[PDB]
């Protein structure tokens, strides 16, 4: 990554490599991955995240539609930003050289730390988000439809199943409570939510059929 | 497109 | 978060990053997870709070509450402090930016670094601490009436019990010894401590019961 | 805590928060935990004082009696130097600033880098000690005089258990080898004990019955 | 609303 | 490794010894140690990569036909670069010197922080990541042609196989999904992706099969 | 020679 | 500890505090305890060396014992090197203040820092050492006289018990090969071993017994 | 060990402790615990490589054995470098010097980091190392001659154990494929490793019984 | 009061 | 002597 | 007094 000495290149920590190859053979694709993965790469250049990304070992599907994505993105970065060697200056980046396919660590350091800076890092850690997302959402198991509480099932724990699910399939905010959560509910629970009144808080509806 | 998995911020 | 270098932004570190999730996973929303939390993040910026929160994978029901504390204590600081861009300078937070969902990295480092400093993760901070405790409390599984020393049940394991209780369940500090502890104590050791007198400590009732 | 790096403030670690915890957990309130919370707490603050307190999930009722301690020298600190705010110049500390409870962290680092210093640190982790040490003697489980070496238990062995309660119980350097140690011994080594005098050492008395 | 769990401080 | 302090000498660490270690010992030749050889040994001389290749305690016969790999890399350098001492200057490297079998650590320090850097260290990696790559070929245990969907085997766990398997095969890219995945496929989800068209894209193939 | 084990990048 | 920066204090490290505690765990005394002992506290002050011994939980006998060397080594300091305040001068310590009994943290780093240094810390360590080694001898299982061969043990093995009881009794360098190894092996080895001479080396011997 | 700040101590840590008690542990005298070994010692003085030979606590055959070639090696330094004190001037090492027996932490310092260096922890380290050599050669299980493949011994396998016995063997570069290997080979190998020719490589063979 | 756990120091 | 266990370098 | 284990150095 870069960080602070002055930007400077720093090497990747043994302790960052370890924790990203670990959280992918703990969580596989559940949501919180992606979260840890930005986390992990704070700082990162194209190389660093190129590193985590072919550090891991299983789940080949995943990294072969992810490459894809990448490829797709860098596509339209040069559909948008076309370029027109003059000795000893710094070129523009192309699709390939934000994806640390044809560009050297040397370049990105150049463009990262530049005045005013090109944060290829940071176009690069987006395209790969946009690929994991939908990752996530094609390997969740359940569809929110399906997320329904069981006749001795606690509430709590519905409502953990639901909004597991729900952040899984990444629906819209908009279409991302008042309504599917209620439906979804048992008998008892439900003739308790719908006494409640339109407008109830999460937190009121959970200590309503707690 | 997916909306993305970052419930804060 | 922001260190001492001057103070200057730092990439939140594994070990931090996996001793949060650890805690949440080991110990769910015992009282003790709060401090923990506020320790652990130390110096962060609204961006690092959020990767905090973003990381837990379980537990969604609580994650969602935690969401609507946020958007009330944000929606009271907009009516609070309202706002009427020049080039160049630093525009005042809302609600939003100071949750990090409108703000970027770089404006938060600006906030926290002015002078005066204007400490947007310590207000965040304070917010997300507001919504867990209120988890903490709907989550806390017994009454204090209803913790009751066993016939058998040494005198220590009863007030043990009894204050981890007492902690969960938040009452006032006037609420929250003379009272309680002693009516909800055994025949054998109640009798010793009505004996006691008005005033006695707790390491004098520790002591008559032992 | 506080550190050099000029006297400035870092973090509690994530490391120090972990070896706390583990220690009371693992320990209870044996002997040797205390030196261990004083290592652990080596520059800190009054807040990373409280920190490590507060993230202790159970033994409530020995964190109460703690609480009753802190609050009893507080008072007696309020009795022995009292109190009569100039703009921008810093404050004198009450016992509750002492203890971290009214007073914030940037104020605790005005004492503690002052010239000259006014340590509350150091004076706090004082109140904890003294705390600290009326739990571990209420919690030791012998008497020194209930110690007995066995008929068939090893001299050294019966030393162990004699000097481990002997170390919970704390009494005074005066009291706490010349004659409980032997009187309590079995009776073949009683025998040998009384023929090597007055004034035998314990490594003496070790080596005579082995 | 709740009291806080922070014994100490 | 050499780092920014000017460009140093830092000793190998712990950490790095023993995660190269361990990856050894738990993924042998398993294609993604490759890439995390190559970041381990980030910044590393010639004497930091022979000891990390020198500290693998198995795996025999691989070691040495790298060993061979190595001398036939060293050998191509010395024909394309001839070499013709001058008190205190500093001597060009022959392909043994870049390999650390006849230079120093001194010598491989001044080549690597000369200006034109020298980069012995990254010279000798590529031609590890040489032997590397065709050991990864050569105990890769499955050809992509036996590589076939079972009747009952979800889609998403074959293409998985399929791409683990193409991975450590190592073919070209032009060689190396509108074919022999097809073509692979078990009958019932063969007929489904036939009838999607030319051009599909493995995201919509595995939406398809699923 | 073999192709690499780098997919990305 | 003291380490340069100048030379500073800088806090004993959780790494350092439970690598001590785990090597006492497990090790116990066996000789190899002290060595590691004189490596975790490089650089230690008196208070520093104390927090070591007073983390011990288990073993207290061994801790009297070494209390006692300890004030043994305090009387004779003490009778070898008299004192007969100045405001703000450094006063000469006694037995008392090397132990860290009567020295506070300041005065021990003002003695440590000094010019010429009083090395206090290096004092009290080697008195901690005489006390540890009068442990490790007394707590040797075995004497060097009943280490004997057995009829199918191989030669390698009974030197490695052999030289593990030499180590743990600490006879003098002249006392501490070629007289009770030969005479304590079997009967076959032993033959052996007369034939090849006076002054083998261990070399030599291990090589004709195996 | 000495490390660049200019050249300055640094206390060995407990990282570097720690992994060198347990390779010796977990590999005994595997050849590979060499190079860790060097490895691990990177920068380090005399009395460095003592602690680290100091902390092993089993194995005392062996260590007994590296004593006798350390005192063989400083006794032929002292014969090439014979030494005839000037009032704070630095002294010339001799071979106890340099294994760190009657030389001070100061002195070894003082000579490594002299201009020139007179690098005695690399000497030694040398020294320490010759003496490591004869141990794993020593406690070689099995003779080269004796390593032939099994009738259903993958090549591979068989591979693997003729190349890890002629490392730990540690015959000449002359003597160190062409000749045994395939004489040790089994009859259907055998036959197809004759008509390969004279010449093959490493990788062909193996290919050839693949 | 007790006396503390300090042995050494 | 032995001639030592360093395969590479 | 005994002699200590300091094997080396």
């Amino acid at each position: 990554p870069i960080v602070q000495n002055q930007m400077v290149h720093q090497c990747i920590s043994p302790r960052t490599l370890n924790a990203w190859v670990k959280v992918v053979e703990e969580k596989a694709f559940s949501p919180e991955v992606i979260p840890m993965f930005s986390a992990l790469s704070c700082g990162a250049t194209p190389q660093d995240l190129n590193t985590m990304l072919n550090t891991v070992g299983g789940h080949q599907a995943a990294m072969q539609m992810l490459k894809e994505t990448i490829n797709e993105e860098a596509a339209e970065w040069d559909r948008l930003h076309p370029v027109h060697i003059a000795p000893g200056q710094m070129r523009e980046p192309r699709g390939s050289d934000i994806a640390g396919t044809t560009s050297t660590l040397q370049e990105q350091i150049g463009w990262m730390t530049h005045n005013p800076p090109i944060p290829v890092g940071e176009i690069y850690k987006r395209w790969i988000i946009l690929g994991l997302n939908k990752i996530v959402r094609m390997y969740s198991p359940t569809s929110i439809l399906d997320i329904r509480q069981g006749p001795k099932e606690p509430f709590r724990d519905y409502v953990d199943r639901f909004y597991k699910t729900l952040r899984a399939e990444q629906a819209s905010q908009e279409v991302k409570t008042e309504t599917l959560l209620v439906q979804n509910a048992n008998p008892d629970c439900k003739t308790i939510l719908k006494a409640l009144g339109p407008g109830a808080t999460l937190e009121e509806m959970m200590t309503a059929c707690q | 497109s997916p909306s993305g998995v970052f419930t804060f911020g």
